[PDB]
RNA sequence: GGUGCUCGGUGAAACCGAGCAUCCAAUACUAAAGAAACUUUACUGGCUUAGUACUGGGACCCCAUUUUUAGUAUA
């Protein structure tokens, strides 16, 4: 039941978003809406994701399977 | 006073507790070695009852019997606790916290006892003219756990203008030390 | 938003028009997604394996093009004995193979 | 100069040891006796001196 | 209701919105029956004297009136035809900052029914809402 | 064996000979200052129709733990 990775999907856009949330979304590797990337589970990725929880849809690899 | 242990709260559990109809609080005494404080949540009916029949800023002159209730080894618990600094609101005057102190029958707890003023109707100074002012209402002093005094009755049968009741002379129960004794400040004055 | 006066109609003459149930349904859906995001973050923090997972990433396009340019300018800047020297150890590797 | 400090140090120290021992005796004197005897013992006033006490001539 | 000082100084901010809900200047300290505000509003000296006489009309000589607010904040108002700019205007009137939890009129043992009667006339002449608080 | 208050001694040092307070080798109250902990809440970051749309951080003061003192007591 160990969370090996996370799957992060944009549900919002880039327009109207402040530049620092925009930079966090850039460094997560998300560019377009409805785009899902697979991210590791370490404290760096979790810090990036906790900065922007209202713009993304996070899900566990087991959940996505 | 039915309460529950309230494991982990900040300011968001407290807003949800207040919406759920509960009032938070804690008991702090170091009963066993360090303080081992216990967080608790009461109800607005219980807290309103204490602040109505005993009043706010008073109510610390009694040792209420707390009831630790589960929401058996879970539904058991009764502690002797004394109120300290009930947290009222300054707009709607609702009460948001209790902060009680555990008060076993032997204790050196500080108690803020009120002033009841025994004989306002009869005094020579009050009937020459006017009334009497009460500057130091609720004089606080040390007490014992099993003998906390609910009321302090200052004797006002014989006071006149320029005759003041000082904090130094007050009814002192046995084993109940006055906290501030070196001061000579006017608790009562016949101001006209 | 939040303007009643000033000649520009950002609102009706009444200073707003409050939330229809469609708007409240949309805000409830978005808040539910945000709550599941931070709950999933707490669960992933509490269930992270020791020696965490590294995923395979390729070189980005900038390193890739830079290092292909660098490798192509190694190829022009090689000495005369070099490809025979590489071929000798290439043969010697597969004699031991 | 060692002797010069020794004279004053020995004289002043012997005198202040005498005063502190007298202070010890007057501290321990007034305890085997009831409170009225304390009241006579703890009266902090003195009669003015009679001036007929001629000093070292 | 006037700034009892030597300097005709000037101010920058005219607001007092901050809440003191916990034990923070929320209990009565001089009287036993108190009148408090419920929302923040900067109020002028003329209103303070008008409410003070309006509730003093319902107060006997054996009832002290502990006022808690003193008008010591200069307010600068420009005259009618002055164009916008060219420095700060002259001091016109004195005002006070009122916070949502401040008791502004606290009374002694004048009866609670008469204290509630005085509160109604005070709240009629006052711009922001008023509330009843007692020593209890 | 410890710090000081100063008499002197040289080298400018710092220690030496004295002689009192505890450091050890006390308990029991009171008034100061600090230390770390913490309920509640102000205050805030993000979100925001301006907070029965939320969520993270989080004081000050009081109470309670305790340290450096000083003053008043004990045989
Ligand atoms: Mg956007
Ligand atoms: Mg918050």
């Amino acid at each position: 039941q160990a969370v090996k990775s996370l799957f992060v999907t944009l549900r919002r856009g880039f327009a109207g978003t402040p530049w620092f949330h925009r930079r966090v979304l850039e460094s997560l590797g998300l560019k377009y809406r409805h785009q899902c990337v697979e991210k590791p589970n370490n404290s760096s990725i979790r810090g990036m994701l906790s900065k922007v929880p209202h713009l993304v849809v996070i899900e566990t690899d087991r959940m996505r399977y | 006073a039915h309460v529950r242990p309230r494991s982990a709260t900040g300011g968001t559990a407290c807003k949800w507790l207040r919406r759920a109809g509960r009032v938070p609080g804690r008991v702090h005494s170091l009963p066993g070695a360090n303080n081992n404080k216990l967080l608790v949540h009461f109800s607005e009916g219980d807290v309103a009852k204490l602040i109505r029949t005993f009043g706010r800023n008073g109510c610390t002159a009694r040792v209420l019997q707390l009831n630790l209730v589960a929401p058996s080894g879970t539904q058991l618990g009764m502690l002797r606790v004394k109120p300290t600094r009930v947290f009222v609101n300054a707009v709607t005057q609702r009460v948001e916290g209790l902060d009680l102190i555990y008060c076993p029958p032997e204790r050196q707890v500080l108690v803020d006892v009120p002033v009841r003023l025994l004989n306002d109707d009869l005094a020579p100074g009050v009937k020459k003219g006017g009334w009497i002012a009460l500057f130091k209402r609720t004089v606080r002093y040390k007490a014992l756990g099993g003998a906390i005094p609910p009321y302090i009755e200052v004797n006002v049968r014989n006071m006149d203008l320029d005759q003041d009741m000082l904090v130094r002379d007050m009814p002192i129960p046995p084993g109940t030390k006055l906290y501030e004794k070196d001061y000579n400040a006017p608790v009562l004055r016949c101001t006209t | 938003v939040f303007k009643t006066t000033g000649g520009r109609s950002w609102n009706p003459p009444s200073g707003l028009r409050p939330l229809s149930p469609a708007q409240r349904r949309n805000r409830t859906k978005n808040l539910a997604l945000t709550m599941k995001n931070m709950s999933i973050l707490k669960l992933a923090e509490a269930n992270q394996p020791e020696v965490p997972v590294r995923l395979y990433k390729p070189l980005n396009f900038s390193r890739m093009q830079w290092m292909k340019k660098k490798l192509e300018e190694t190829r022009a800047a090689l000495g005369w004995d070099m490809e025979a020297r590489a071929l000798q150890e290439q043969a010697r590797a597969l004699r031991v193979g | 100069a060692q002797q010069l400090q020794q004279q004053r140090v020995a004289e002043h120290q012997a005198w202040v040891k005498d005063m502190t021992t007298k202070f010890k005796l007057q501290q321990a004197a007034l305890r085997a006796l009831p409170e009225r005897l304390r009241v006579l013992a703890m009266q902090p006033d003195h009669t003015p001196y009679p001036l007929n006490r001629k000093f070292l001539f | 209701c006037q700034a009892g000082q030597l300097s005709k100084q000037r101010v920058f901010k005219r607001e007092g919105i901050n809440d003191v809900i916990m034990p923070n200047t929320t209990q009565l300290r001089y009287g036993t029956y108190g009148i408090r505000a419920m929302a923040s509003k900067r109020v002028g000296a003329a209103t303070i004297e008008a409410v003070r006489r309006t509730l003093r009309r319902k107060i006997k000589k054996t009832a002290r009136l502990w006022i808690r607010l003193s008008a010591v904040v200069p307010v600068t108002r420009k005259p009618l035809g002055i164009r916008m700019g060219k420095g700060k205007g002259v001091i016109d009137f004195y005002a006070t900052p009122v916070r949502p939890g401040q008791i502004i009129f606290e009374m002694d043992r004048v009866p609670r029914k008469v204290a509630l009667q005085a509160l109604t006339a005070a709240q009629h002449k006052f711009p922001v809402k008023l509330g009843f608080v007692e020593w209890s």
